[PDB]
RNA sequence: GCCCAGACAGCCAGGAUGUUGGCUUAGAAGCAGCCAUCAUUUAAAGAAAGCGUAAUAGCUCACUGGUCGAGUCGGCCUGC
């Protein structure tokens, strides 16, 4: 009851097995890679198959797990506004992308929920810094 | 001297001490290493006494009973916690509120017939 | 004790302990005698800057994160801030508040599990 | 150049979040290499100057707070 742990990353929305990269991780703390998956990829079908959403999972108390599906907006949509798929590889030469102001005022405030900045003028600039270093262009 | 006799020493400081402090308290090493000091030591209740102001009560006057009505509301002490903290008039009513509500309680405080001061 | 010594003492003083003298000054001597010394204590430079003790850690504890927490409010010191201000025990939580304030300050650390002192 | 309105160095504790940045690579996730090097919480924290791993991990530095309370640090020249 006393031994408990936490950690957790994002994961494709349909992967999990083999090993690498989820197996010896979060698999010697206490939980088993056996279930755990189905118990992943049963619970998020509905959504874009492609939504790295990072769940949030304890560990145990007695052998089992738990699950908690968060919400991408974020991070998503991001990369999909300039070419996900083909990006540049040495960003700030060229661009790949654009993006009009009201739609850099979309992705943001869908997100405030991890961004504790005050002012939406603020929430602008953050997004407009994590605008780009991989391709796309600011205007 | 220990760190727990000067951030003392700096709250039995006045307006004048507190700003020769932070007057004291800058320079030498710049505003940089000196903002520490400085951003800790403004928010010395004074110029919020939102802008931490509280009430203070000079006196009841010969209206105890209501004196001790507002206090029991505004408070929400019961009936011996307020009068004993109106009779000797232990001064602080209540502080942490802003200027509009402490401006707002001194007022509900005068009108009961209690002589109110903010520091 | 030498004349000067006590000066240079009341100038070490604070506040509310300047208070428990000058209250205690006026509760032995009376309000006209302890008179001198309470228009003379008042003087810190005054104005009550405001209010005295401190509220040193002297330690966190295994509950880190909920002693940053309780910093993090009272100092309205963010995250990052209470960190080093909780850990390494700085001591410096918050100067400039008297009785009910350092107590309460340390009332509200000791809750979250955090070992203060109040000198 | 930094110096007694508590720094420059010691000691204590931090040194983070998206992010294992992109690309490349069997693998490289601060730290082979190729280009960028912004943003976040905010007292500080470079998408990171070194050690270290097969790759992680781990250990320091930069920066800041407390304490320490005083000479300290980079640099040029000359004698043996």
């Amino acid at each position: 009851k006393k031994v408990q742990a936490y950690v957790k990353l994002q994961v494709a929305a349909g992967m999990a097995n083999p090993s690498p990269p989820v197996g010896p991780a979060l698999g010697q703390q206490g939980v088993n890679i056996m279930e755990f998956c189905k118990a992943f990829n049963a619970k998020t079908d509905s959504i874009e198959k492609g939504l790295p959403i990072p769940v949030v999972i304890t560990v145990y108390a007695d052998r089992s797990f738990t699950f908690v599906t968060k919400t991408p907006p974020a991070a998503v949509l991001l990369k999909k506004a300039a070419g996900i798929k083909s990006g540049s590889g040495k960003p700030n030469k060229d661009k790949v992308g654009k993006i009009s102001r009201a739609q850099l005022q979309e992705i943001a405030q869908t997100k405030a929920a991890d961004m504790t900045g005050a002012d939406i003028e603020a929430m602008t600039r953050s997004i407009e810094g994590t605008a780009r270093s991989m391709g796309l262009v600011v205007e | 001297i220990t760190k727990d006799q000067i951030i003392e020493a700096v709250a039995a400081m006045s307006v004048m001490d507190v700003v020769e402090l932070i007057s004291a308290m800058e320079e030498k090493f710049g505003v940089s290493a000196a903002a520490a000091v400085a951003v800790a030591a403004g928010p010395v209740e004074a110029a919020e006494e939102k802008t931490e102001f509280d009430v203070i009560l000079k006196a009841a006057g010969a209206n105890k009973v209501a004196v001790i009505k507002a206090v029991r509301g505004a408070t929400g002490l019961g009936l011996k916690e307020a009068k004993d903290l109106v009779e000797s008039a232990p001064a602080a009513l209540k502080e942490g509120v802003s200027k509009d509500d402490a401006e707002a309680l001194k007022k509900a405080l005068e009108e009961a017939g209690a002589e109110v001061e903010v520091k």
